[PDB]
């Protein structure tokens, strides 16, 4: 937001009658820009993680797992996976508001999820380490089930079975991505907190603020100096106070993404590029893997999880 | 450019960086005036100049349309001891556009016109005529010796001196409440009677018809101007209207509460107004111990209105496009960044992730280390700050 | 806490690469953590396989992977290439080998056989 | 909290001198719901494991 702009529409005298109050708002563009080269750190410090981009194989022999659904078509102009489509689908002027755009744009977030996912189904967690080294998907999910405690030949026995319980459970993220919206809102509610704030904002120019009218142009073309100067400084004090604590919400709002942000890159680091030991931060279930996804304005993981089911009851030693 | 940052930052030394300096803003080009014409007069001088003047018990309410103002020659002329305006500079009424005026006539005497004033309270205030507190308009004022004042008294000019209510304002009510003054030239001049006249305007919210000798000129499309349109001056580009507007509105107005739409005070033609362009200003450049070449970024505007190169930031020049991929130096915006390399110029370019690369891969192989490195890292992190108070 | 008082196996947390340990440093108005870090590195590419039939029993790793350079098998680690002859205390049986898939077929030595072989001999 | 509250007792004067200054008192009580709602949230989240 441009202060000059925002207070005073183009008018010299309001805009000399703000210089005098100094340099209050190059502090409130200077806070906005922090925020601004701010965001673009977090999405690149979630987003790149990988050193170097991998491509997927034009081989789908995994074992029977499938990833048709999350791996990019090379058909689309803009290359995306159908759950991609599915979320960002379902995530829904002159007063010196510009809009900056992303540095990464939608494209490039796509490419280096494909990468992380392509590195994670062809490489295991080993590309987190150090420099990628390839191996079957089969024993990777062996590598994953012997984390958590259960034999490999329990895999390798089972194989089918778990390559089939998969592929459903993936078909049933895409249903109810398919269906419901309901499920975006921790993004949704963040694009509405800020396009609400802007509306506030722009509101409140239509006040008063103890003046003879909310515009600023009719006092100009109706009053000499000395009592426009007093109408006019009238908006500023409040106008400004209108700025100022959209600043202040913008700021505090920032600095909650920001966690959150760090928190996508942890699990980004820690449940991506490798296997969590930590019970119950990537998904419910003993942990194996995950997928990343991307969304607007944020980031979808996908934790893939041993639950064991259909028990019974022994007597022990 | 550079000078710009430089006066920006208070420093003379200038890092490799983008830094927002200014704003860009399309100037106006001219003015261009517009206004209603009326073949008619108003008739101000049958007013002040009538030989016969209302008592304030009961005073005159003349009513102001359909004509064209001249309130210069009213002003300009010396005639009246005061003439004072609330809400309203006297000079700047030649300039706006009004839809009623309202001449309220009548005489007073001296001491009582300290009293006149609008929220101002006191006898003649609540009792006899009242102004309200949020009143706009002009009041006038001058002293009568030969005119309301003469020799053997005068007593055509009653006021009431008590009243059991106060009054809505702008009303008129018809020991008794009623008295007279005495008006003789002999008197002091706190006693001498003095003609006031009330100049209430209501403004614009509606069709103007009422305003100062002043020309249109005529109208333009798709150039930025200085409008003024019924007294609502301001700035910006028209165009021809794709709305479909209301046979009694005149005005369409934004979220932000200013004009985005007007209908001609004179034509039946209805224009878009669409403010000319402008945007934030930033400054591309490398550390200046490399050199003092630079680039701009016109934020948000293309490069129709300002080597050049289009963004989806906005027009940015001083930068060549390179088709090759090179890793980010200097963000900008949209997936581009800048950088200066080998003469010597600034460049932009879309940004590599990395090279581009794949692994190998099948259903019998795999790949395990034969040899290792040990690598150190470096992390650093703030933990604390300055402890001001 | 978690890196200099131990070991984080939470990966890419303290360095990138596999985390040993770290030193603290300090500095003004913060701190330095020094990671070091196991990278491998200069790696070959094997032909594999998940498991081995060896009399109809499946054997499969109780650590390390199943390996072949050419016209040996051999079993080894997982983050360092030191190849060892198989034997039935590298490995461990779970079933017959009709279950599983990909499997391919080996001899396994097992170090009891020419001990009692001797004995034979005598 | 409510702002009319604070600021003006019961008056209606300084109820309608307060609605010119539009609706700044408006984003606090919001402001402050968000707060409320977010103190569940973060009890439910802890405790509702
Ligand atoms: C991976 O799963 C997808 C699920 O869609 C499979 O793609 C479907 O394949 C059948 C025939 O194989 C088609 O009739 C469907 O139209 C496909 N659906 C979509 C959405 O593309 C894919 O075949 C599976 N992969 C393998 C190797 O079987
Ligand atoms: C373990 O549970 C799974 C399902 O969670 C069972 O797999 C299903 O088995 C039936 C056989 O009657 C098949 O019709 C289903 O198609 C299987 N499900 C899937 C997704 O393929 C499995 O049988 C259970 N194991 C045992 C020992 O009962
Ligand atoms: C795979 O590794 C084995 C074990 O080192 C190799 O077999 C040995 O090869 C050397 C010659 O390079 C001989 O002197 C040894 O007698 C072999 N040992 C045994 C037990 O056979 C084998 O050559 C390697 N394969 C390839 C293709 O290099
Ligand atoms: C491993 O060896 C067994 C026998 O030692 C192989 O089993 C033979 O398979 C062929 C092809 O099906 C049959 O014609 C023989 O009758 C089988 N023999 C027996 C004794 O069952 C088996 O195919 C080998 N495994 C692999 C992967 O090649
Ligand atoms: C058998 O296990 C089930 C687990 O739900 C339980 O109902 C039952 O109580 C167990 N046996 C005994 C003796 O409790
Ligand atoms: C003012 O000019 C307009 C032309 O649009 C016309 O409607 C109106 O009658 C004119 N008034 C005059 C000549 O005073
Ligand atoms: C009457 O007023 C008109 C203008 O209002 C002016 O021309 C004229 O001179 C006035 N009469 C006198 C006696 O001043
Ligand atoms: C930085 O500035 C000084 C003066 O221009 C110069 O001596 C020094 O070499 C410069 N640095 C580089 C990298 O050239
Ligand atoms: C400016 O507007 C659009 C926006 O990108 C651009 O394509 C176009 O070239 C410019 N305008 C015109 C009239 O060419
Ligand atoms: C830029 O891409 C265009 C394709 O339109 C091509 O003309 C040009 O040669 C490319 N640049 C280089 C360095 O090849
Ligand atoms: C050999 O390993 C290297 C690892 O970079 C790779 O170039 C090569 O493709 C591997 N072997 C095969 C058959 O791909
Ligand atoms: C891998 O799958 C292919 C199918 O094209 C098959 O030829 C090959 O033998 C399989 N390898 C294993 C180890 O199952």
């Amino acid at each position: 937001v441009d202060c000059t702009m925002y207070i005073c529409g183009d008018s010299t005298e309001c805009s000399n009658l703000l210089l005098q109050y100094g340099s209050f708002c190059t502090q409130l563009n200077r806070a906005l820009t922090g925020i601004a080269v701010e965001q673009d750190k977090n999405t690149q410090e979630v987003f790149a993680q990988v050193k170097q981009i991998y491509k997927t194989p034009p081989i789908k022999d995994f074992g029977g797992f499938n990833f048709s659904q999350i791996l990019p078509d090379p058909s689309k102009p803009s290359k995306r996976s159908f759950i991609e489509d599915l979320l960002f689908n379902k995530v829904t002027k002159f007063n010196g508001l510009t809009v900056l755009p992303p540095l990464l744009t939608d494209e490039m977030i796509a490419q280096y999820t494909s990468a992380l996912l392509a590195g994670t189904i062809t490489s295991g967690w080993t590309f987190g380490a150090g420099a990628a080294l390839q191996i079957p998907f089969a024993m990777q999910m062996a590598y994953r089930f012997n984390g958590i405690g259960v034999t490999q030949n329990v895999l390798y026995e089972n194989q089918k079975l778990i390559a089939n319980q998969f592929n459903s459970a993936i078909g049933k993220i895409q249903d109810s991505l398919s269906s419901t919206a309901s499920a975006l809102g921790k993004l949704q509610d963040v694009v509405n907190q800020n396009a609400q704030a802007l509306n506030t904002l722009v509101k409140q120019l239509s006040s008063n603020f103890g003046a003879i009218s909310s515009v600023l142009n009719d006092i100009l073309s109706r009053l000499d100096k000395v009592e426009a100067e007093v109408q006019i400084d009238r908006l500023i004090t409040g106008r400004l106070q209108s700025l100022q604590t959209y600043v202040t919400q913008q700021l505090i709002r920032a600095a909650e993404i920001r966690a959150s942000a760090n928190l996508a890159a942890t699990k980004m680091s820690e449940c991506v590029l490798g296997q969590s030991k930590r019970v119950d931060f990537c998904g419910k279930g003993y942990h194996l893997m995950s997928f990343p996804q991307s969304a607007p304005h944020g980031v979808v993981f996908l934790h893939v999880t041993y639950v064991p089911a259909q028990e019974k009851n022994f007597t022990t030693a | 450019p550079l000078s710009e940052t430089k006066c920006t930052l208070k420093s003379f030394t200038v890092e490799k960086g983008i830094y927002q300096t200014s704003n860009f803003r399309v100037q106006p080009t001219e003015s261009i005036v517009r206004f209603p014409n009326i073949t008619n007069l108003c008739p101000f001088g049958e007013v002040f100049n009538a030989t016969r003047f209302a008592s304030v018990y009961a005073w005159n309410r003349k009513r102001i349309s359909n004509c064209v103002a001249d309130y210069s020659v009213l002003y300009n002329s010396a005639s009246f001891s005061t003439f004072k305006c609330y809400g309203v500079s006297p000079t700047k009424l030649n300039d706006l556009c009004f839809t009623n005026v309202y001449a309220d006539s009548f005489v007073i005497r001296g001491d009582e016109v300290r009293q006149i004033a609008p929220g101002q309270t006191g006898k003649i205030a609540d009792y006899n005529y009242k102004l309200p507190d949020d009143f706009t308009g002009c009041v006038i004022a001058w002293n009568s010796n030969n005119l309301d004042s003469k020799v053997g008294g005068n007593y055509n000019y009653l006021y009431r001196l008590f009243r059991k209510s106060n009054l809505k304002p702008f009303e008129r009510d018809i020991y008794f409440p009623l008295q007279s003054y005495g008006f003789q030239p002999t008197n002091g001049v706190g006693y001498q009677p003095y003609r006031v006249v009330v100049l209430s305007f209501e403004l614009l919210h509606a069709p103007a018809t009422v305003c100062g000798p002043k020309k249109s000129t005529n109208l333009v499309k798709n150039k930025c101007v200085n409008f003024n349109f019924n007294g609502l001056t301001g700035t910006g580009v028209l165009t021809e209207s794709n709305k479909k507007f209301l046979p009694f509105q005149q005005f369409g107005r934004d979220i932000a509460d200013t004009t985005d739409a007007v209908r001609d005070p004179q034509t039946l033609e209805i224009l878009d107004i669409t403010p000319c362009s402008f945007g934030g200003v930033s400054v591309i450049t490398p550390g200046t111990n490399t050199s003092n070449q630079v680039a701009v970024l016109y934020q948000g505007v293309n490069c129709t209105e300002v080597n050049v190169f289009q963004t989806r930031a906005g027009c940015l020049i001083g930068a060549e496009h390179v088709n090759n991929s090179y890793e980010c130096d200097i963000p900008i915006g949209a997936g581009i960044c800048a950088s200066y390399q080998t003469s010597q110029s600034i460049i932009a370019y879309t940004m590599s992730l990395g090279a581009e690369n794949s692994v190998a891969y099948s259903n019998n192989s795999i790949a395990i280390p034969t040899n290792f490195t040990i690598s150190v890292t470096t992390e650093i992190l703030p933990v604390s700050m300055t402890k001001t108070s | 806490s978690e890196c200099v008082l131990g070991q984080s196996k939470r990966v890419d947390f303290c360095g990138k690469g596999y985390h040993l340990m770290s030193f603290p440093q300090s500095a003004p108005h913060g701190v330095v953590f020094l990671h070091v870090t196991y990278v491998p590195a200069q790696e070959k590419n094997f032909t594999t396989a998940p498991a081995i039939c060896h009399d109809g029993k499946a054997h499969f790793p109780r650590e390390g992977v199943f390996v072949s350079n050419g016209t040996h098998w051999f079993v080894t680690q997982r983050n360092f290439y030191e190849p060892q002859i198989i034997t039935t205390d590298n490995t461990f049986v779970s079933g017959n080998c009709d279950v599983v898939i990909g499997i391919v077929n080996n001899t396994v030595y097992d170090p009891l056989q020419p001990e009692l072989d001797s004995f034979k001999e005598e």
